[PDB]
């Protein structure tokens, strides 16, 4: 992995010792090289994990999430250099260097070897997002944000260092490979139970859960685009990623220990469905969808099938490219009207075609519809939640209705009808604008061409 | 406010419409909004304003138990089958700030034309506050009523949006 | 008579 | 639906006037009161209306109806909602 | 451009029935002053049109002769056979 | 135009379209008396439908009473 | 049902674009000579879905009566079935009695031109379709059932008695 | 008129008559005509499920 | 069997390339809905051969000619059932889809935007053809689902009323 | 029809069930029944692919009309009188159902007024 | 009822500027001002073809866009279409599966030359 890593280390002094007018122009070019060189981990193979070293490996579940990381960093100095044009020069670059440490956190968050590596790392990655949503937040609300984030994500994560330490007293070894051949049934008692929350109420707050995701609509709606963009397409995967590694050693235990959590999600992806219906901002609107689309990735890993498992990987990944979409989408409108209200600016489908185009393929992909990837995952999803329980469609097909109706109540609301006569400064979309809509939705419809590369380890 | 004059015009013109939805025909509709109209006419010199009240209201309980469910309405009022159909064309005349130098170049002429009405609101906007301020009451305006100019080369005030509004059927 | 068509800028 | 002109305007609202009974065709102008002139009462202005939204198809709210008093008002009344300018 | 109105006198309600409804109502001591307002929809090209039925058999008698050639000729076809 | 329009009065109409109008019409009842000269049992009756009441104790094999 | 469905949308888009965007019958009337196009494609189209004998309806619709009548079925399914069947007449007569017979109820301004020849073709194709296509679709698909062709009279002509009524 | 003080958390917004935009007059000359709003008056609490394409609440004739 | 797989499948590729073509390659703007019009009009020729020879023998035959996705047990591949159906339904719905937009050449010739409408027409009969020749049942919802969402775009088309928006 | 409202308004032990007719030997009254012919082979019929509900002792005659069928391409206005011969032979068969109702029938009559005869006795 | 004097006096005024405004949507003659403008070889043939008019060189231009249609849209997306299906996909097992033909009696069998034997005697009835 370090002919990743030190090409990332390397876009920091590449941003500092760069000419003061072209720090977007250099790190965006370099940043989509390494992106362009990330495809030479798609070299897996039937059996065996690809395996670097003693440090790092990746196998088909790490390898479609460290191509999105990658990808998202040029994506987000897109996003982002508009609404910092004004910022001095030093602050630009400290927060273009909050990006890049994020991106390196996250490259070996995803490949490490060793789940205490994997702990030190996915814990690392807090301190960046905190300080890009607490120092370049726009509202007030963001001070509270940073420490909703914090403090839910620690409260579950310290319970978490004890259990690894406990795990590798007993087993001798905390590296995954040796994990999978090392195993032990773990046996049905109180102390194991509480192993068992230990080991998940992390991951859990990092979907988030349903009850325990608090801390997602504040952070997501008060972060700048870019914080935005990487919280919500990125950093909920850890939470996924790290549950489908840790599910190894939990059998036969997550059996029954899984149907609280069943319930919060099967029921709570038709509350935050619900409320997005009601929903009067725009961005918190679009950070509710993500915690329904999460409740999904929740059951499927819960559940341990081959199919439940295959469709966890691909929403994870067709919930990454969307919901950043639609952030950027509504931030767009934002940097026009400075507002988050929904209903304040409508009818922009006749002051802006090409970008109501934009919205409704990003509608559509929210809204799953085939043969997008988003619905591939979502299928796969429900098909296996079916043979754990043929009820359960009840629940899915409820979810799916309720998806439909605030996916395009977004659009209505937004594009169509009458425009509001007293703004008059929607100016037409920028080239830059444009690009960053098109290099979400282009790669999303092109893996429904090749939909095999990002259905994880049990395709 | 509805003055009681206003309400029984208002409601003979409800019941002809819906009288008309019943009917039809033409010949038969004639016939019956002359009998509608006697009863109007009947009660036309009721000099008691207590029991005019009291036929007035007792017409509205009898039009909503003869109300047509599904009347005729007009392609394009509210509720038509063409109501806001064109809304979608109506472009704002701001827009046109933003086009880029080599469109505005294909119509030099409706441009300079333009540059004129942007001058000639410019120009008026300080009298129209003016004459806005110096007529308006202490408490603030009590009406929506917007007055004329008074002057000349005035304009009303508060002319631009009404003058430059889309055309109705803009495309 | 043919009229002015008031559209948003395409040219971007 | 060919477009319509002042003058076509004025010649078809005043074409409909000269098809009402109570009014005299040959004390008719676009500038005739319709109540002091013409004596007419408000019943008869409301059915005079309604001719007109059918003459034309399209409806004219009571609101803005109780305020065309002579032919000539009714002409620009119709006139600035169709955009007619010549 | 200027389209030309039709006279407005030659709207008649006489023949019309428009004129029993006007007949009628005087027996009621009433009189219907929007009658010649109407009068066009009956009148003209408007006057006469198709009951049902003679709407159903649009046709029919072209296609009635245009079958009993038919069949003459299908008679025909056969007894050359 | 070449239809103008008309105020008041039954509008114009070409030639064209009243020829084909009623060739479409004459062909339809054309098209309904042919297939009616030669189909005719399509509507009304293929085969004769029996009447059970009078089929013979002896062929539908029901004994005499008494046995 | 395809064909005469078609054609009879088609039909009333000829007649709304005449009479300027009007969609309510009681403002049509005395259209069968102004529009004799819209109106034979409308009466046709008519008596395609009410199965008059040999237009295209007649070889889906009447077949498909004759086998509920003769079938195994619920008995208050088949009731409903023939009392829509009478009604199907009812609604068909109501748009031709309203749009096309009578005196005009339409604005003064008559603007009514069915002369286009994008128009004429299209309803003409549909047209022919509606007389001829349910004869030669019946005529060339294999058979693929058992047809019932013995029935009591009065099982044999309920979809037409009931259309007649 | 604010609503009740239960623990529910309206505080002092307004209880606005539970009317749908749809019941609003189509001819006025509203500053949202999409919404039937004027500037600055109190909006229902409830707007965003009182917008014409939503709960509409007009009478019926039956 | 040459002949019946090439021009079944050429039915539904000669539907596509009007929308390929509004890459801007080809394109011009006023000849558009002739275009599309056009390209029906042979679609519909095509899907008559193909139908003449079930009529004439019954001939009826899967193609599934690509392998998209093996999900263990479950190989999901791009297949195509011509059988007694689609071959009548084709150019059923062809001919037909032919006089409508003809006809609205005519109807729609006013409206500013009548190449997308156009193009939104074209894309339904995509998405009903991918639907009535459908061989699996994930084909199926592809073409189930194609129709609802142009639909949905059609029936919104003057999306200004909010009546057609709801 | 009229079978109908004997059987759900009047008394239904001396009507047939339609899905249990037949309830009588067939041989009861019947001296020397003979086995219904059927001219169509087992293989005759896969090898045309015949309907399975077509494979019916009718199916001799829809063999002889698909084979004109195909063979009279592309003349669908000929093999008529094939198609005929078909529709008679499943008329006939339709006909030995009616029959097969009529004696159940006859014979739920005969049984019952066999009982009160032989009720009345005692 | 009736507009109090203020308002006339205001709505003449508005109704000066208004009418103003829609005179000054017309296009003058020159507009729309478009740039250079390109042109094919082929359509110089064409434009100078059949400015002739009649109604026998209208169906040569006709018959000749018929034909490039047919070229590029049937001809050469079936070309494609044949050499996919006959060198990819019928090379692979099971791509494209034939219900077989039907086998009537007294049909010969191409590949055999074996003959199917007739049905047996019908017992003729009485049609
Ligand atoms: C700490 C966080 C809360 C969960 C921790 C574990 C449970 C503590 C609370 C229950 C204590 C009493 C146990 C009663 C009992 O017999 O066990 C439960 C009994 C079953 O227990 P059991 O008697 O079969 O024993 C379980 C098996 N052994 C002992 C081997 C581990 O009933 C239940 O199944 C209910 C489960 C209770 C939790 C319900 C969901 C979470 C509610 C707490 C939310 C906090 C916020
Ligand atoms: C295992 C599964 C885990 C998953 C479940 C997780 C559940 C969620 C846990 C939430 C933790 C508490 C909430 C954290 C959100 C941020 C707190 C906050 O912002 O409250 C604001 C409150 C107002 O005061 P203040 O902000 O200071 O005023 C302005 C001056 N700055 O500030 C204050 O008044 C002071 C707040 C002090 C609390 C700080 C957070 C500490 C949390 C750990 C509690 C420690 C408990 C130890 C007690 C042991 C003995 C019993
Ligand atoms: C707020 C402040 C209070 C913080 C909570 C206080 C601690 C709660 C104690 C939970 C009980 C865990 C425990 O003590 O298990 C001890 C057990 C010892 O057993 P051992 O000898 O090591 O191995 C043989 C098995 N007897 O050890 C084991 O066998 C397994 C221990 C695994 C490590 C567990 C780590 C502690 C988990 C506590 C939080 C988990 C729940 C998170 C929140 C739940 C949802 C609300
Ligand atoms: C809103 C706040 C958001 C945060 C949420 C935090 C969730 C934490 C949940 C912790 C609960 C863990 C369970 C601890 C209880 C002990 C578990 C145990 O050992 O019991 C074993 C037994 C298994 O039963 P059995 O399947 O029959 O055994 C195998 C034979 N078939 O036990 C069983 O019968 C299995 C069933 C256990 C689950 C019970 C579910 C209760 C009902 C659903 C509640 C949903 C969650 C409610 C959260 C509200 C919080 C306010
Ligand atoms: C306007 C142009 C149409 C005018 C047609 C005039 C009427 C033609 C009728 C010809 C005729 O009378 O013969 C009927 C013939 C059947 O033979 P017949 O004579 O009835 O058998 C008895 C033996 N003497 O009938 C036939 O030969 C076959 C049916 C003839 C009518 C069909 C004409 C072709 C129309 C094709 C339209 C297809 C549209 C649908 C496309 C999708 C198909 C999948
Ligand atoms: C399902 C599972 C339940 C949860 C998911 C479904 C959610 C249903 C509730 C909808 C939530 C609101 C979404 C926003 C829609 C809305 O508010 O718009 C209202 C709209 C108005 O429509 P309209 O009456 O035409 O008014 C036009 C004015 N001129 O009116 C509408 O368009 C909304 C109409 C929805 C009504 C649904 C009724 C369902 C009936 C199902 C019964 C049949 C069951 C299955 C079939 C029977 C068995 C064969
Ligand atoms: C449940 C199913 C749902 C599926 C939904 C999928 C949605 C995605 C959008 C649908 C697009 C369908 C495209 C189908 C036609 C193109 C097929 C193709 O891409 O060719 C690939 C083929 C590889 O062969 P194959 O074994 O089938 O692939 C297995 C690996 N997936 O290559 C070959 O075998 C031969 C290729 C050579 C062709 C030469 C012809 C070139 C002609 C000149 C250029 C024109
Ligand atoms: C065949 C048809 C003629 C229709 C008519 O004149 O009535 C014409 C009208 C416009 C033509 C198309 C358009 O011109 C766009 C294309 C451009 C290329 O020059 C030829 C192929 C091309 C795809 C066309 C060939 C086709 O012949 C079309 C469809
Ligand atoms: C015996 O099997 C009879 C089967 C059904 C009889 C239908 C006869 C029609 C009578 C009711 C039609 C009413 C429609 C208005």
């Amino acid at each position: 992995m370090l002919k990743y890593i030190i090409p990332t280390i390397m876009l920091m002094p590449l941003t500092w010792l760069s000419k003061n007018n072209m720090i977007w122009v250099n790190s965006t070019a370099h940043s989509l090289l390494i992106s362009f060189t990330s495809l030479l981990l798609m070299n897996q193979f039937g059996d065996n994990s690809l395996n670097f070293s003693l440090l790092f490996f990746s196998d088909s579940l790490s390898t479609p999430l460290l191509i999105l990381t990658m990808w998202l960093l040029p994506l987000m100095l897109m996003a982002s250099q508009h609404h910092l044009s004004k910022e001095n020069l030093t602050r630009k670059k400290l927060f273009i260097t909050m990006l890049i440490s994020l991106q390196l956190f996250l490259i070996m968050t995803f490949t490490a070897m060793e789940l205490i590596l994997f702990y030190i790392l996915f814990e690392a990655t807090l301190v960046p997002t905190l300080i890009i949503i607490t120092r370049w937040g726009n509202q007030t609300e963001r001070l509270n944000a940073g420490l909703y984030f914090l403090f839910y994500t620690l409260a579950g994560s310290l319970p978490l260092l004890v259990a690894l330490i406990y795990i590798q007293n007993t087993v001798g070894s905390l590296n995954f490979l040796m994990l999978q051949y090392w195993v032990q049934p773990v046996h049905n008692s109180w102390s194991n139970v509480f192993m068992w929350l230990a080991c998940m109420m992390a991951f859990m707050v990092k979907m988030p859960l349903y009850g325990l995701h608090l801390w997602l609509p504040k952070a997501h709606v008060e972060a700048p685009i870019a914080g935005s963009m990487v919280l919500a397409a990125v950093l909920l995967k850890l939470g996924g990623y790290g549950m489908l590694r840790i599910t190894l050693i939990l059998n036969p235990m997550t059996d029954f220990m899984a149907y609280p959590f069943i319930m919060l999600s099967l029921w709570g992806m038709i509350m935050t469905s619900s409320i997005c219906l009601r929903q009067t901002d725009l961005k918190s609107l679009i950070a509710y969808s993500s915690v329904s689309h999460m409740a999904l990735v929740i059951v499927a890993i819960l559940i341990q099938t081959p199919w439940s498992y295959m469709g966890a990987t691909a929403l994870m990944i067709a919930h990454g490219l969307t919901s950043s979409m639609l952030f950027c989408l509504a931030n767009s409108n934002y940097e026009r009207i400075h507002s988050r209200t929904m209903i304040l600016a409508r009818g922009l489908q006749t002051l802006l075609p090409l970008m109501a185009t934009w919205w409704l393929l990003a509608s559509l992909t929210n809204l799953a519809l085939p043969p997008t990837i988003n619905l591939i995952g979502e299928l796969f999803v429900v098909m296996s939640t079916f043979s754990w329980s043929n009820i359960t469609i009840i629940l899915m097909g409820v979810n799916m209705v309720i998806t439909a109706l605030y996916s395009l109540y977004m659009l209505i609301m937004t594009q169509r009808g009458k425009y509001t006569y007293h703004i008059n400064n929607i100016s037409p979309s920028f080239t830059r604008e444009n690009a960053l809509m098109s290099l979400h939705i282009l790669p999303l419809l092109l893996l429904t061409l090749n939909p095999k590369i990002i259905l994880g380890p049990l395709y | 406010y509805l003055t009681h004059q206003q309400k029984v015009l208002r409601l003979y013109k409800r019941a002809l419409r819906h009288l008309e939805s019943w009917c039809i025909h033409r010949d038969k509709y004639r016939y019956f909004a002359c009998l509608l109209r006697a009863r109007f006419d009947e009660h036309k010199n009721e000099k008691d304003m207590v029991k005019a009240t009291q036929l007035l209201r007792e017409a509205e309980e009898e039009f909503w138990h003869g109300q047509h469910p599904q009347p005729y309405i007009f392609p394009e009022s509210p509720g038509g089958t063409s109501y806001e159909r064109y809304e979608c064309y109506k472009v704002p005349e701001w827009c046109l700030d933003d086009w880029h130098p080599s469109e505005k170049a294909m119509y030099p002429d409706y441009f300079a034309k333009r540059e004129q009405w942007k001058k000639l609101r410019r120009e008026s906007w300080e009298r129209e506050v003016k004459q806005l301020q110096e007529e308006t009451p202490v408490g603030g305006p009590r009406t929506e009523a917007l007055p004329p100019a008074r002057k000349q080369g005035d304009l009303p005030p508060l002319w631009w949006h009404i003058v430059t509004r889309p055309r109705e059927r803009p495309m | 008579k043919r009229l002015f068509i008031i559209k948003p800028s395409g040219f971007y | 639906a060919p477009p319509l002109t002042l003058e076509g305007i004025k010649d078809r609202v005043l074409y409909v006037l000269k098809l009402y009974d109570k009014i005299d065709p040959e004390k008719l102008s676009v500038n005739s009161h319709f109540m002091k002139d013409l004596g007419l009462d408000s019943l008869d202005q409301v059915e005079i209306i309604m001719a007109m939204e059918d003459e034309f198809g399209f409806e004219i709210p009571d609101i803005d109806a109780e305020k065309l008093m002579c032919p000539q008002e009714i002409v620009d009344y119709i006139a600035d909602k169709k955009d007619v300018y010549e | 451009s200027k389209m030309e109105l039709p006279d407005y006198k030659q709207w008649k309600i006489e023949g019309t029935p428009l004129e029993t409804v006007q007949e009628k109502l005087a027996a009621r001591g009433l009189r219907d002053p929007w009658g010649r307002n109407e009068a066009w929809r009956y009148m003209g090209g408007f006057a006469n049109n198709v009951s049902f039925v003679g709407a159903l058999l649009k046709g029919f008698k072209w296609g009635f002769a245009a079958f009993v050639v038919a069949i003459g000729a299908e008679y025909y076809l056969e007894s050359q056979k | 135009a070449h239809i103008e329009p008309r105020y008041r009065q039954f509008p114009q109409l070409t030639r064209s379209q009243v020829i084909q109008a009623e060739f479409f019409s004459a062909t339809m009842w054309f098209w309904i008396l042919w297939r009616f000269w030669h189909d005719s049992d399509a509507v009304l009756g293929h085969f004769p439908y029996p009447d059970p009441s009078q089929w013979t104790d002896e062929e539908l094999g029901i004994p005499p009473d008494d046995e | 049902h395809a064909f005469f469905k078609a054609m009879l949308f088609m039909c009333s888009g000829s007649i709304i674009h005449s009479l300027n965007d009007e969609q309510d019958i009681r403002k049509m009337g005395g259209l069968f000579k102004a529009m004799p196009f819209t109106t034979t494609a409308l009466i046709v189209g008519s008596l395609a879905l009410t199965g008059m004998p040999f237009l295209t309806g007649f070889y889906s619709k009447d077949l498909i009566i004759e086998a509920a009548n003769t079938s195994y079925t619920n008995a208050w399914a088949l009731l409903m079935t023939l009392i829509a069947t009478s009604f199907t007449a009812i609604y068909s007569t109501r748009i031709i009695f309203f749009a096309l017979l009578g005196q005009p109820r339409f604005p003064t301004l008559v603007n009514i031109n069915e002369n286009n020849p994008l128009l004429i073709n299209s309803i003409k194709r549909l047209l022919i379709g509606s007389l001829f296509a349910g004869y030669i679709i019946s005529n060339n698909i294999p058979p693929t059932t058992i047809p019932q062709m013995t029935m009591p009279y009065y099982l044999k002509t309920t979809a037409l008695i009931v259309t007649i009524l | 008129e604010p609503y009740p003080d239960d623990g529910t958390g309206y505080g002092d917004y307004p209880k606005l008559p539970d009317r749908s935009q749809q019941e609003r007059d189509p001819w006025y000359d509203w500053d949202h005509p999409d919404l039937r709003l004027n500037w600055g008056e109190p909006m229902h609490w409830d707007l965003d499920m009182y917008i014409r394409n939503r709960v509409d609440t007009s009478p019926t004739p039956v | 069997m040459n002949m019946f797989s090439s021009l079944s499948l050429v039915t539904l590729l000669l539907l596509t390339m009007p929308i390929m073509m509004m890459s801007f390659n080809t394109y011009k703007p006023s000849n558009y809905p002739l275009y599309v019009k056009t390209a029906i009009s042979y679609a519909f020729i095509t899907s008559m051969i193909p139908t003449m020879m079930f009529i004439h023998s019954g001939q009826e035959l899967i193609i599934s000619n690509w392998h998209w996705l093996t999900i263990q047990t479950l190989k999901l591949s791009l297949s195509f059932k011509m059988d007694y159906f689609s071959m009548m339904f084709i150019p059923v719905a062809l001919f037909v889809t032919w006089s409508i937009m003809e006809f609205s050449m005519w109807y729609m010739y006013s409206d500013p935007n009548i190449n997308k409408f156009f193009k939104y027409l074209l894309l339904f009969l995509i998405t009903m053809l991918i639907l009535v020749t459908a061989n699996n049942l994930f084909q199926l919802f592809i073409g189930w689902e194609g129709v609802g969402i142009m639909s949905f775009l059609l029936i919104g088309w003057w999306y200004g009323r909010a009546d057609a928006n709801t | 029809g009229a079978h109908l409202a004997r059987r759900y308004l009047g008394d239904a032990s001396v009507e047939p069930d339609p899905l249990r007719m037949p309830t009588f030997p067939p041989d009861y009254g019947f001296p020397e029944r003979k086995e219904r012919e059927m001219v169509a082979t087992q293989q005759e019929m896969n090898d045309a692919q015949l309907v399975l509900q077509q494979r019916d002792y009718c199916a001799h005659y829809l063999i002889r009309f698909l084979k004109c069928k195909r063979d009279s391409f592309p003349n669908f206005l000929a093999c008529k009188h094939e198609r005929h011969d078909w529709d008679y032979c499943e008329h006939l068969d339709y006909v030995k159902r009616m029959k097969e109702f009529e004696r159940e029938r006859r014979l739920l009559q005969r049984k019952k007024r066999r009982e009160q005869r032989e009720a009345d006795m005692a | 009822s009736g507009y109090t004097p203020e308002e006339k006096l205001r709505l003449q005024q508005l109704r000066e500027l208004r009418r103003r405004w829609l005179k000054d949507q017309e296009l003058s003659p020159r507009e729309p001002v478009l740039p250079p403008q390109r042109v094919s070889p082929v359509e110089r043939f064409w434009n100078k073809f059949l400015q002739d008019g009649a109604l026998w060189k209208n169906v040569i231009y006709k018959t000749y866009r018929h034909s490039i249609f047919a070229f590029t849209h049937v001809l050469i997306p079936v070309w494609i279409i044949h050499y996919y299906l006959k060198y990819h996909v019928t090379t692979k097992p099971y791509t494209i599966v034939e219900k077989k033909p039907r086998i009537f009696p007294g049909d010969t069998i191409l590949e055999t030359g074996e003959v199917i034997p007739p049905m047996k005697e019908f017992p003729d009835q009485h049609h």
